[PDB]
RNA sequence: UUUUGUAUAAUGGGUCAGCGACUUAUAUUCUGUAGCAAGGUUAACCGAAUAGGGGAGCCGAAGGGAAACCGAGUCUUAACU
RNA sequence: CCGACUUACCAACCCGAUGCAAACUGCGAAUACCGGAGAAUGUUAUCACGGGAGACACACGGCGGGUGCUAACGUCCGUCGUGAAGAGGGAAACAACCCAGACCGCCAGCUAAGGUCCCAAAGUCAUGGUUAAGUGGGAAACGAUGUGGGAAGGCCCAGAC
RNA sequence: UGUAACGGGGCUAAACCAUGCACCGAAGCUGCGGCAGCGACGCUUAUGCGUUGUUGGGUAGGGGAGCGUUCUGUAAGCCUG
RNA sequence: UCCUCCUAAAGAGUAACGGAGGAGCACGAAGGUUGGCUAAUCCUGGUCGGACAUCAGGAGGUUAGUGCAAUGGCAUAAGCCAGCUUGACUGCGAGCGUGACGGCGCGAGCAGGUGCGAAAGCAGGUCAUAGUGAUCCGGUGGUUCUGAAUGGAAGGGCCAUCGCUCAACGGAUAAAAGGUACUCCGGGGAUAACAGGCUGAUACCGCCCAAGAGUUCAUAUCGACGGCGGUGUUUGGCACCU
RNA sequence: UGCCUGGCGGCCGUAGCGCGGUGGUCCCACCUGACCCCAUGCCGAACUCAGAAGUGAAACGCCGUAGCGCCGAUGGUAGUGUGGGGUCUCCCCAUGCGAGAGUAGGGAACUGCCAGGCAU
């Protein structure tokens, strides 16, 4: 299980996070992509960040 | 109406569930019992199904 | 030993046969791959299960050049 | 008595007489019965007193929601066919 | 380097013929299960809600099997019957096998399984065969001019054994 | 331990096979009389009474209806030297 | 604890310390859409090149492949290649399947917004079935929902989510190994040791065929490779008696 | 209404292979050329565009042919529901259902809608 999870932060201002697995050591990158966010009912882009 | 009569000739002690059913569907409830019925299809399979317990004379 | 090991049973099968008047959205056949093929008014979810899209008669048929079932919801 | 199953060589009793085991208090649910009925009923207490007074309270006739809140509607949801 | 022939040797693929499989299927039942329609029968036998349970050690027999030695009154499942929780009659006796389900009384009648010489109720019944072992009244591989019935075959009054 | 592998006596059928007709045989079924439960049906229901089907083996257990015993009211009544 | 086949008796389900194998992951593409393609193996020819690399043609027709075990699928490909992308969306859900329950699973369609495609349409993860942990307590972010005189706040609620090889996997606690012949109590022949019972693998004693040993000659006496029984008789099997 | 060709089906091998023959007026296919539309992990092979000099060689369609594949009775066999029986590991009887394999045999598809070409 070296698969470790982290949450995808909306770029809109809300706290609004998707959450899913990432392998750390081969794909050293950031995450980023077009999301609902059901707070402003719109597809922003989410950016990866540390699950804490 | 051309009705038939069957008579039980042997117990239904040790019988399966289902003969057990058909010999209630037919009414029998004792051996030498005689009852009159017509004679249809559903009857007459009905007989069949438990013909070495009953006799049917016409 | 090293044989005592097995899985819960999955309780497929059909389960609405044919002739059998259903309600939309009900399950007709659990299955594990397409033993039964999707036809008309029948979909096909996402384990394969073939299910009614309309209120009707289950149907079965042979059909295709591959000789495969397929269920479809007759009208009613 | 206990058992799948006991004449059982499984348990108990030598015999007789007396005593010996689902009760009592307080709460809760259901059934029957009696009173009153969208109402029913009082507890401590007063009272020469199982009467009468006492409606402090409890249950019911409204519910939904975690809640503010709304209400024969309410909750989810930005909003529900 | 190429190679040379044949040698009671093994042998891929393919072709023909013949088997085996619970974890093989180009085939494939009977049953069982679900649904629809109809008639008859059954004291709603069916389902839902509420009050009270008990039970969660099962046993044998038939059929389909796993495991065991195709051992066990062995063990574990499915399904039915019986016992559990069921008396009566039969199998000598014998919860589980066969026949059959006890509301009570009768010094009445007919039958089921099983029987009919005596214990012990009922045929020393009728017709035609078989057995000579008390077989019936416990058992296998194998051995034998025991004996009854049937269809052929080889040698034979140019003489069979 | 004793015949001890028909239950026994005994049987050349009183064994076996095939056919047929009798009879015995159970708390099964039928007859007669009696008690009780549940459904149809009708009475003028004493709210249970004619007929009428049909049911009545039973453990754990569930439901219904009772007998009898001591004490209290009825009861300073009634029975009893 | 979970998944696949058989046992499993042609609907479902079904046990054993039954027969066989796997899982406690992986993937920002190995997911979605549009467009395109067809393997395995063998033969022939060809430089290094070889039984086997890459090339051309033929036979073959999925015996190949699926991220992994097995089963059921798959050519309209679910298998392989390329372009663009995030539907691996948010709130819901007619109606079913499977569970005693907790729960688990399939699902057209509605509303908003999105990707691919000209479009009809498809997309609520991966061909499907394993890849997992209830509750309590506590952590982070959002939201006046609540806030014990009032206004805040702390704490609590709701939404999203984290921390248990709690692996004895419906988890007794956050936290736990041994000896008793010094023993002791309540029970069970529901369960072992002795003996009895059923059976006879094992044990013992016979019998069937006869290659051979016996100078020649199977059967005077033995008898290989094999076969069929008897006794209850050793060690057992079962747990029916105590 | 007759033949041939093309497109979309019904059906999914009695419909599929193999062998021999045959077809170009129209249709279809190979064919000619590639600045352009568009394309090759190289290549106008595929995909795409602009056309008609040549050929039915390949493919494809049609016809014939039993060397296969395929379908397939009747009868018998195996199995089995119900009841009964035996010498009970397995069978038999009454009754109902009844295969698989194989045999005789069948078999070179049949059909619907539209369009084009040639004859009536």
């Amino acid at each position: 299980g070296i698969r470790e999870k982290i949450k995808l932060v909306s770029s809109a201002g809300t706290g609004h996070f998707y959450t899913t697995t990432k392998n750390k050591r081969t794909k050293p990158e950031k995450l980023e992509l077009k999301k609902f966010d059901p707070v402003v009912r719109q597809h922003v882009i989410y950016k990866e960040a540390k699950i804490k | 109406a051309k009705t038939i009569k069957i008579t039980q000739t042997r117990s239904a002690i040790g019988r399966l569930p289902k003969h057990k059913a058909t010999l209630l569907g037919l009414g029998l409830r004792r051996i030498g019992h005689t009852v009159e019925r017509e004679d249809t299809p559903a009857i007459r399979g009905m007989i069949n199904a438990v013909s070495f317990m009953v006799k049917v004379e016409e | 030993t090293r044989n005592g090991r097995d899985s819960e049973a999955k309780r497929l099968g059909v389960k609405r046969f044919g002739g059998e008047s259903v309600l939309a959205g009900s399950i007709i056949v659990r299955q594990r791959g397409t033993k039964f093929h999707a036809g008309a008014n029948v979909g096909c979810g996402r384990d394969h299960t073939l299910f009614a899209k309309a209120d009707g008669k289950v149907k079965f048929e042979v059909k295709g050049p591959k000789n495969r079932k397929f269920i479809s919801i007759e009208a009613e």
